[PDB]
């Protein structure tokens, strides 16, 4: 299982690189675990866009 | 709205399946409609008029072919259509006879003798 | 630097490390050609050119210091400018150092594995030894030439891959 | 300034003679397709030369700008010029020119500009054999 | 910024946690003790050291304030000695256990407004503010504290009392059952300090069991579950069969004889009395709680029964915070910092203008 | 959308002043 | 555009091969013509190989 | 679980290239922004709906690659539905296009004026960048070196 | 409005002319499919491209039958 999830983490990078996300590998790993929980991914794409705006408002 | 989901509306009408029930056909639809969108051949409403006439001769009708000219008049009198060539070429391509060689018979030009 | 990068572009017996060092110098000089492109169309301004005068001092320094060095002593002549801590010279030596390290680092995946080893020009620490084909070549047939050990390698790195 | 630019001119004009002369029946069968894959690589230099003529009409091209442009071409086309002169000078045909490519593919393995072009050309050229 | 400050104080069941809002850890922790010669009023190290001739008094011990004078006394002494600041110049956000009566909350806002004299205040439920730092505002709270437990469903931004379930299964019953199992063993528990130490050992070193069957099978074959304990005081308490089955009693309530619901039972009884259109949404914010935050093992049994609860077309989302003991604390710490929280934060002017009862409405 | 709105109740009277759009 | 020599670059190879069959085949009919068009497909220069393998589909009809 | 991984996310957005109490403030603004949206096959189709817009917007092989990968992604399901709704949040050659010099059978055809005309444009976007670069490096430094007296770096403000 | 309901009359006029042409040729299309095809043809599309699809989708409902 621990061997499987490394291979899945490597293949899920590819489909997010071709679709040109703003996600890097670390935030990809957190968001792949968060989407697998069951919380609607259509809303998670919006909370990330709001988090990345509110952190830039401080800078 | 966007054209791609409108294709899926067509897919709900013709199939008994919903748009959410099939994705193998919509894959093929995205293959065909994309990169052949926006006319790439020479348009002519006149040839389409004479070929709908030519088709009504094949149904052994001469009365309905001159009534078709009055509907062709009414089509222009309202004037809300953008490509009157395209929808009538489309209905003519999907025509089925109620009951050989035709590539040496007049067609539209490819616009590969002309810059696009 | 113009003379140095033009003359070694008709030398192919200068090795693959010299032919990578001068190519990186070439890439660094293209932006100084871009300066001479734009300034021509605008035609004293010393203070404009004080800061390119700092870059070109370092580039002529790497030219004059690394004169006629090829192989692992040219990787012991740009791996002497990796000991700096003023990041301007760090940036100037970067995008030269990488290309310089690439030919050595190509052989180091065909001499820790199998695969072709080109040492017809000695730029690698291996100095291979002819006519030992009996069975005594599990003792030294690949001598560790100390002059082509680079500075990023150590003795454990230059001889354990061997 | 023009003396700075002339090597890339020599390394175009010494390539097209090999392509023209060795594109006839009798000149090998790998030696055909080596020249046939060098036409895809004459194309790039030709497209550069073609676009610069329309740019020069605006006034946004000069001698310095051209010399600034052709910095990668001065090496990449020169490797092809060396291959062309090597086949034409002493005639290599078929497997003899494929031994020539096989030595050129080892004589650069660390250059990483003069390797990639040949590493493309070898796989393009050896379809007939 | 220079907006007017906020502070939070949570008078807990075993220790007092005091601090400033936006502090990740508690700024000061003293034990909940107010002495009397058995100084005469002191909280801190000196009172904890004098416990042989000083009474140990916790004011809140069952999720309802049992002594009122000692509550307001430890509250004022916490603010004056535990933090060493002045009461007239600081507004405080306080918390209480759930299912506090309206008259009790009325009594507290009265005492806080008159005897302490706050500039601005907040009195509310515990599990909901603990949830707001624990992840999403909507969900279900399985809160097991140290004298109460509640399965709190929340879809208002605040609890729904029509579906709140009072459950006596807290750290109180766990340490009571520990005393019972050790007196069945024949072992003298001795005193209150050894009670606290062995409860600490149940939290930290003791096996928190993964299924009832497997550890029972290995102990019936031959025990190798015990793990040696060498305290500097010199106590040796170690037994393997006993230590997996002491926290197991939540997984089978009839293992003690508890008639009240188990863990899976109380959360299932909760969700079926809640509305089904929010059901997956509430099922994807279930929380973890208990003193077992020093060595987990409850989380696998809990997540396994929650997979088994609803069908397989919804995946589990159990939110497992890195704090499950100071979760109540970090709740108030995040909520009091916000400038939008002023709308849910009442001042002193309205308490005289609209009477005392508005603390129930505007503070919510 | 246009054929959805198009099913609107339309008067069966046709104008004697206008033949150009007689609704 | 340098007078559009990129556009006339694949021509004079297209044009060169179709002016060879129109020089090599002159006064021919029968199998001697299908042995004279069928010598411009044995070339290992893949342009002529890809042109005369469509021409030879037609002439051997 | 995920709310502990969220702490690692809060460490990433904070500059690592102090850093212990600024984290407690950024965590407050993170949690305060997170629950607003959360309080309030048809899945590969969402990728197909953007591949159509790829094909209309030029760039043929990218859409032909995209439809080649959505077959292997079906041979974890909530992840690609996140990717389709993050598809435009991203960061802002080839020797062949017209060589029939290879092959064994290539179809005979003429000019079209949408292959070789847009193969000199593939390079024209490059040459029109490499000179616009020259105007975006001498401007961004002359804006520092000449404004007016008393303008520069904030070390004089120390 | 009033002049906005006259345009909603002038589109029913056209749609009836197109509905007449659809039946005197005895096509396969019904009135509901045709309302999608008018929207497609308004944007500017190859009618050679849609007809091949419609020729496959009608045999894909013989892969449903």
């Amino acid at each position: 299982n621990l061997n499987a999830v490394r291979e899945t983490m490597d293949v899920l990078l590819e489909i997010s690189r071709i679709l040109n996300t703003g996600l890097d590998m670390e935030t990809l790993s957190i968001c792949v675990r968060l989407c697998e929980q069951g919380i609607n991914p259509e809303a998670l794409s919006s909370v990330i866009k709001e988090l990345r705006k509110a952190t830039e408002a401080l800078k | 709205k966007s054209p791609n989901v409108l294709l899926q509306n067509l897919c709900c009408r013709i199939l008994g399946r919903s748009e959410a029930d099939v994705a193998q056909q919509f894959q093929y639809a995205v293959r065909v409609i994309g990169s052949n969108f926006a006319p790439t051949v020479e348009r002519d409403e006149f040839l389409v008029a004479e070929k709908i006439k030519k088709e009504l001769i094949r149904q052994r009708r001469e009365a309905d072919a001159a009534l078709f000219s009055e509907l062709h008049r009414k089509l222009h009198s309202q004037g809300v259509l953008k490509n009157k060539w395209s929808i009538l070429y489309l209905l003519l391509s999907l025509s089925e006879d109620p009951r050989s060689y035709a590539t040496l018979f007049a067609q539209a030009l490819p616009r590969d003798a002309h810059s696009t | 630097i113009r003379r140095y990068t033009d003359q070694r572009s008709l030398d192919r017996s200068f090795g693959l490390v010299g032919q990578s060092f001068c190519a990186a110098l070439h890439q660094e000089l293209r932006e100084y050609y871009r300066l001479l492109s734009v300034l021509h169309s605008q035609l004293r301004l010393l203070v404009w050119t004080y800061d390119p005068k700092i870059r070109l001092k370092t580039l002529a320094a790497l030219v004059d210091h690394c004169q006629g060095r090829k192989g692992g002593e040219l990787a012991s002549a740009v791996h002497a400018y990796t000991k700096t801590g003023d990041p301007y010279m760090r940036s100037l030596v970067q995008h030269i150092l990488s290309l310089v390290s690439h030919p050595v680092l190509s052989f180091l995946y065909r001499w820790i594995y199998d695969g072709e080893l080109e040492d017809t020009y000695h730029e690698f620490f291996v100095a291979s030894d002819p006519t030992v084909k009996t069975d005594r070549l599990w003792h030294d047939k690949y001598t560790l030439r100390k002059s082509m050990i680079p500075s990023f390698m150590t003795m454990d790195q230059s001889r354990k891959v061997l | 300034l023009v003396h700075r630019i002339l090597p890339v001119a020599a390394s175009y004009s010494a390539v097209t003679r090999f392509i023209e002369e060795k594109s006839s029946f009798e000149y090998g069968q790998v030696n055909h397709a080596l020249a046939a894959a060098m036409r895809t690589l004459v194309k790039e230099h030709l497209i550069l030369v073609s676009q610069l003529e329309q740019l020069h009409r605006q006034g946004l091209l000069s001698l310095q700008k051209l010399w600034f442009y052709i910095q990668p071409a001065m090496r990449t086309m020169d490797i092809l010029a060396s291959l062309a002169t090597s086949v034409d000078k002493g005639e290599c045909l078929g497997g003899s020119t494929l031994s020539l490519l096989h030595d050129r593919s080892f004589s650069y393995t660390g250059d990483s500009q003069a390797q990639e072009l040949c590493l493309y050309l070898t796989k393009a050229a050896s379809a007939p054999y | 910024d220079d907006d007017i400050a906020a502070l939070v104080v949570d008078n807990g069941s075993g220790m007092c946690k005091a601090g400033f809002a936006g502090d990740d850890a508690p700024r000061a922790v003293f034990p909940s003790i107010v002495g009397r010669p058995r100084k005469d009023s002191y909280v801190g190290d000196e009172a904890q050291s004098k416990r042989g001739i000083l009474t140990l008094k916790y004011p809140i011990e069952h999720g309802i304030v049992t002594n009122w004078d000692d509550m307001e006394k430890i509250w004022h002494h916490t603010f004056y000695n535990e933090l060493r600041v002045a009461p007239e110049e600081h507004p405080v956000l306080l918390t209480e256990a759930p299912l506090n009566p309206k008259a009790n909350r009325e009594k507290m806002t009265q005492i806080m407004f008159e005897t302490f004299n706050t500039p601005a205040m907040y009195v509310a439920i515990q599990a909901v503010l603990s949830l707001y730092a624990s992840g999403r505002t909507t969900g279900i709270v399985m809160d097991s504290g140290d004298g109460v437990t509640h399965t709190v469903p929340i879809y208002e931004g605040y609890a729904l009392p029509h579906a709140i379930l009072r459950l006596d299964l807290a750290g109180r019953d766990l340490t009571d059952y520990l005393m019972k199992i050790l007196t069945e063993r024949g072992y003298s528990f001795t005193t209150t300090a050894e009670r606290e130490i062995v409860r600490d050992i149940k939290e930290k070193l003791c096996y928190v069991a993964l299924d009832f069957e497997q550890e029972m099978a290995t102990a019936a074959s031959s025990s190798s579950l015990e793990k040696s304990y060498e305290l500097p005081d010199g106590q040796v308490i170690t037994i393997g069969n006993e230590r997996f089955r002491c926290p197991e009693a939540l997984f089978q309530p009839s293992f003690l004889g508890m008639e009240s619901c188990g863990i899976h039972e109380t959360t299932f009884n909760s969700i079926m009395k809640c509305d089904v259109d929010i059901r997956k949404d509430l099922y994807a914010n279930t929380v973890l709680s208990g003193g077992t935050t020093m060595y987990p093992g409850i989380a696998d049994r809990m997540q396994k029964e929650i997979t088994a609860l609803a069908p397989s077309t919804m995946k589990i989302k159990i939110i497992a915070p890195p704090e499950r003991k100071y979760s109540v604390w970090i709740g108030g710490s995040i909520l009091a910092s916000l400038s939008t929280f002023q709308q849910m934060w009442i001042s002193k002017q309205e308490y005289d203008e609209s009477g005392p009862s508005i603390v129930h409405r505007k503070c919510f | 959308l246009w054929e959805a709105a198009l099913t609107y109740e339309a008067s069966k009277r046709r104008c004697w002043e206008r033949v150009g759009c007689p609704p | 555009l340098r007078r559009l020599l990129v556009w006339t670059y694949d021509p004079k190879i297209r044009l060169k091969t179709l002016a060879a069959l129109v020089d090599h085949c002159q006064g021919r009919k029968g199998g001697e013509l299908a042995s004279a068009v069928h010598a411009y497909t044995k070339t290992g220069d893949p342009y002529m190989r890809s042109l005369v393998q469509h021409i030879l589909s037609l002439v051997s009809h | 679980s995920i709310t502990q991984l969220f702490d690692d996310l809060c460490e990433a957005l904070l500059p690592a290239a102090n850093r212990k109490r600024a984290k407690r403030s950024l965590k407050k603004v993170a949690y305060n922004a997170l629950f607003t949206n959360l309080f309030q096959l048809p899945a590969r189709n969402k990728i197909l709906m953007l591949s159509f817009d790829l094909r209309v917007g030029g760039l043929g092989p990218k859409a032909d690659r995209l439809e080649e990968l959505v077959e292997e992604l079906e041979a974890v399901g909530s992840v690609l539905d996140l990717l389709v709704q993050l598809a435009g949040s991203g960061p802002p050659r080839d020797y062949f296009l017209n060589n029939k010099h290879v092959g064994r059978n290539v179809p005979y055809s003429g000019y079209d004026c949408d292959d070789l005309s847009v193969f000199e444009m593939d390079v024209q976007s490059l040459i029109s960048r490499e000179e616009c670069l020259c105007h975006s490096m001498i401007q961004e430094t002359l804006q520092v070196m000449e404004a007016a007296p008393g303008t520069g770096l904030p070390t004089v403000g120390l």
